[PDB]
RNA sequence: AAACUCCAGUUGACACAAAAUAGACUACGAAAGUGGCUUUAACAUAUCUGAACACACAAUAGCUAAGACCCAAACUGGGAUUAGAUACCCCACUAUGCUUAGCCCUAAACCUCAACAGUUAAAUCAACAAAACUGCUCGCCAGAACACUACGAGCCACAGCUUAAAACUCAAA
């Protein structure tokens, strides 16, 4: 449970990061998408 | 070019211009988001007001002048105001955390100004006066 | 007894620390332009360790000489000083988009 | 080999004799503490 | 060993050469064993100096052919 | 010891800037100092606004004045800076010179797990 | 598990027994009413792990303490 | 107190320095150096006054010369800052080691005892 | 008494003042000024300011330390090699 | 709602108040404590232990006197809420938090771990907390409650603090 919260933190961060850089799609760095919540069961942000 | 989020330095001669204006001579947008209220107020670049809003000014009254709406109702009164004496680019200076506190910019988006800058000038006290105790509740 | 068994002493493969980058240098409050690389370009924050990746003794010298020159009008303090928004970027920090 | 260091040094020390010389000279001067660090720990010295 | 300081300062300013290791062999000879004998030998010789050794040492090596590209 | 005075100037004209500083060294000497060197940072804008006198400055000119001095001066040197119109700030430290660097060998690591018991 | 095959294969050409896989509990201390009172417990057992698969001590090996059967081990 | 113009604990013995500059004497002397080389120069002198070999440090005199010093540095601080607390038990606890220091050379030494009483001007009063 | 437009200034780039909103409101965030001026609101007394940091500190070093212990796991996390076994 | 409406916003001038970020640091000090800058002075002891009372300190609150007073704020007044009063909420405001000089001498003053020295071998060990111990010294405890009480004594303390019982009662605490 704890193990898996730990996992969600782990998966919302490596997201954020990777919207945050421009080496992903020139697109998505224009958008600047901002993610609420990231959730692992599939995951869901 | 590149575009730089840094705001052109005054002095320095940069080729960024709005209608022919520099970012120095830009008007200023005052924005002042506080939980309960929202005030805007247009000035020139010689600090000479052009416009001046508020929820209250605009009939909401109560806890209703907290409403977003009622922010943004209140941003699109300044824009036209400001519009009417020519005013066209803004530099929005927001303080303050109210919900608001963008949806005025939104107004001014509305009202028909465009918005080249936003600048926070939230008024935090490096350590200053000693806020009120915690709410009971 | 014999030759083949080991011997004692340091080892010798061993690599040595990965100083900080301002290690040896000598940290002054009138170089306003090192002390702004570690100030948020925004708000003029002094950056944590942790971004700063600068070891205990001259992170604690770069706080105090940068305190030092704020109140003695050698650097602002709610903000980077433009003229040095161009400097090599050491903090590991983004922030845009 | 300190007390030497210091007595040539005094040489060049600020007196009232030459103070306004010594005045004028720091006037005409300019002297730069600014110098950047890179990422690899290199100074980079004021470009002027 | 006596030896891990001359392996040591070898890796240092070579470091792993294109001849990769055939673990898998007991009687592979890595070129920083070579060079590690060879210093052996040329101590033997009576030579002392560390830092002068190895550079013969280097020296004798690039006469017998052996690759040694420097880390930098 | 040695002092280093950083000295924030009204942003003058050259004789104006020679006269203060003439003044200033004259001051330290008077106080006991002997002045090792006088050095100029040159005139440009302050970091920000700064008040002085019933006057607010928005640029200056910057000088260090490496001295020794007693140490019973020092207090004394700093009033005289605060009674002074053309010096906009003043500010004597210990010079920087005088605290040697005593060379770090890196940084050495540390467990994770104890800082939370520690 | 890597070796589980190789190790059931030597054992069942050299005539004695493995076990290799999950070893239930009481298979040693229980014996007699897991497989009936006349069963023979193993004269010397031989463990080539002596650890289980989380890292921690065979059971086995206490086990064959509580009977005081001679574990030979690697 | 030492004279100003006394040379530093250090420059004192280099070869020479009687042939510098006035400014590198000024440069070299008390005046141009905090009170702990002034405290270095007093402890100095009372070694070299009291006790018969001025180069020891861990005999019990050198010790009590030094706690002295440091007894009187801390007086005269306390004569300015009154409200020093911290500096009041500094004081206080040092005067309470120099009385045990002095209640150990008085069993062990007692003629070197009353030297130290003589050039200190300490008065050895027993406990109530 | 700071030169203004500088600090906490963002450029709006061809007219998209919602991304520029938002980059700004990063910045804060991550220099800790959002926070600040929420905790600011009303004053927290010194014993709960460091019962809080410290509980915050434990936090960050136990969450680190998770992190580290579920990405080198995670390396075993790979089809079974030997099935059946 | 009351309150304010010389009220609010912008700009400028502008503190005897408080010291963002650094600080994800774990430092200084005997403890309490101490996180803006500079300077001066300065951080006892070349064996340890050593006091309710001697010597010197001791957060916050509090007292006495004189100042300062942005802000916060017991108390008080008003407004709400409530069946209603008080409290929780809002507003105004005082003692007070600040400075100077004295006093008071308390805390969940808690790392709830006495000081010093040593050990990691045995049995590791009631439990939990915080691995288990040894040598040495000082302080302290001997069922619960009566009782941070009564009396006595001491204190600048006068609705106070320190030391601190007994009777009746219970078979538990
Ligand atoms: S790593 Fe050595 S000085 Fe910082
Ligand atoms: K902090
Ligand atoms: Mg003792
Ligand atoms: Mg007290
Ligand atoms: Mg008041
Ligand atoms: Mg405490
Ligand atoms: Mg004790």
């Amino acid at each position: 449970h704890a193990r898996l919260r730990a996992l969600n933190g782990l998966l919302y961060k490596a997201l954020t990061d990777l919207l945050c850089t421009p080496e992903v799609s020139q697109e998505l760095y224009d958008l600047n998408v901002e993610l609420s919540k990231v959730s692992l069961t599939a995951c869901r942000a | 070019t590149k575009f730089s989020i840094y705001p052109p330095i005054p002095g320095e001669e940069s080729s960024l211009r709005w209608a022919g204006k520099k970012f120095e001579e830009i008007p200023i947008a005052h924005i002042k988001a506080s939980h309960n209220n929202t005030q805007i107020q247009v000035v020139s670049a010689s600090n000479e007001p052009l416009a001046f809003a508020s929820c209250g000014t605009e009939g909401f009254r109560n806890a209703k002048k907290g409403t977003g709406i009622a922010a943004q109702t209140a941003g699109i009164a300044a824009a036209a105001r400001a519009k009417q004496k020519g005013v066209i680019h803004i530099r929005v200076v927001v303080k303050g955390l109210g919900p608001g506190r963008l949806s005025a910019m939104h107004g001014l988006i509305m009202g028909g100004l465009e918005v080249i800058s936003i600048t926070d000038n939230t008024p935090i006290p490096h350590n200053g006066c000693r806020p009120r105790k915690a709410r009971k509740l | 007894s014999n030759e083949d068994l080991p011997i004692s002493m340091e080892n010798p493969y061993k690599e040595p620390l990965k100083k900080c980058i301002l290690c040896g240098k000598h940290v002054d409050y009138k170089n306003v332009q090192l002390l702004s690389q570690f100030v948020s370009p925004f708000t003029g924050c002094i950056y944590g360790r942790h971004i700063t990746g600068l070891c205990g003794k001259k992170q604690k010298e770069i706080t105090k000489a940068i305190k030092r020159a704020q109140i003695m009008g050698f650097m602002p303090v709610t903000y980077k000083d433009p003229a040095y928004l161009k400097d090599p970027k050491v903090c590991n920090i983004r922030y845009r988009e | 080999r300190e007390v030497l260091q210091l007595q040539e040094e005094v040489k060049n020390f600020i007196t009232r004799e030459n103070l306004e010389a010594r005045v004028e000279a720091a006037l005409d001067s300019r002297k730069n503490y600014n110098w950047a660090i890179t990422r690899e720990g290199l100074v980079v010295r004021p470009q002027r | 060993y006596h030896e891990d300081r001359i392996r040591a300062k070898f890796y240092s300013v070579y470091g792993s050469g294109q001849r990769a290791f055939d673990l898998f062999n007991p009687n592979f000879k890595s070129t920083c064993q070579r060079f590690v004998e060879k210093y052996t030998e040329l101590q033997k010789l009576g030579e002392t100096d560390e830092e002068k050794l190895f550079v013969e040492t280097g020296k004798a090596l690039l006469a017998e052919g052996v690759i040694l590209r420097r880390v930098g | 010891p040695r002092y280093e005075l950083a000295l924030i100037l009204k942003a003058m004209q050259r004789p104006e800037t020679a006269a203060t500083l003439k003044r200033t060294i004259e001051a330290l000497m008077d106080r006991g100092a002997i002045v090792r060197d006088l050095e100029n940072l040159g005139e440009r804008a302050l970091p920000y606004r700064i008040s002085a006198h019933s006057q607010q400055h928005n640029r200056g000119g910057y000088f260090l004045v490496d001295f020794y001095a007693p140490t019973a001066a020092v207090e004394s040197m700093v009033e005289h800076l605060s009674r002074d119109i053309d010096v906009i700030r003043g500010n004597i430290v210990k010079h920087p010179l005088t605290q040697e660097l005593k060379e770090c060998e890196g940084i050495v690591p540390v467990p994770l797990a104890e800082k939370l018991y520690s | 598990r890597q070796f589980s095959y190789l190790i059931e294969n030597m054992a069942r050409d050299c005539g004695e027994y493995a076990h290799t896989r999950y070893f239930r509990g009481g298979m040693l201390t229980n014996a007699r009413l897991l497989f009936g009172p006349t069963v023979r417990l193993p004269d010397l057992i031989i463990f080539l792990h002596t650890l289980n698969n989380i890292f921690e001590p065979h059971v086995a090996v206490r086990d064959a303490a509580k009977m005081n059967i001679p574990t030979v081990g690697i | 107190d030492p004279p100003p113009s006394t040379l530093l604990k250090d420059y004192q013995n280099v070869p020479g320095i009687e042939k510098v500059d006035d400014v590198v004497k000024r440069l070299l002397s008390l005046e141009m150096a905090n009170k702990k080389e002034m405290l270095k120069i007093k402890q100095e002198q009372f070694m070299k006054k009291i006790v018969a070999n001025p180069e020891d440090t861990r005999s019990l005199e050198a010790r009590i010369i030094a706690l002295s010093v440091k007894i009187r540095s801390y007086e005269e601080h306390l004569e300015k800052h009154r409200k020093d607390k911290a500096h009041k038990r500094y004081l206080l606890m040092s005067i309470d080691q120099r009385k045990k220091m002095l209640k150990n050379l008085r069993n062990t030494n007692y003629d070197v005892f009353e030297k130290i009483c003589w050039g200190l001007g300490i008065e050895y009063t027993f406990p109530p | 008494k700071h030169l203004k437009f500088i600090a906490r200034t963002v450029m709006v780039q061809e007219g998209n003042v919602e991304s520029a909103y938002r980059t700004l409101n990063r910045i804060l965030t991550m220099d800790g000024l959002i926070e600040d001026i929420k905790h600011r609101r009303y004053y927290e007394k010194p014993c709960r300011r460091r019962q809080r940091e410290s509980y915050e500190r434990c936090r960050r070093i136990y969450n680190m330390e998770m992190a580290r212990k579920i990405n080198f796991l995670m390396r075993k996390n790979r089809a079974d090699p030997w099935q059946g076994c």
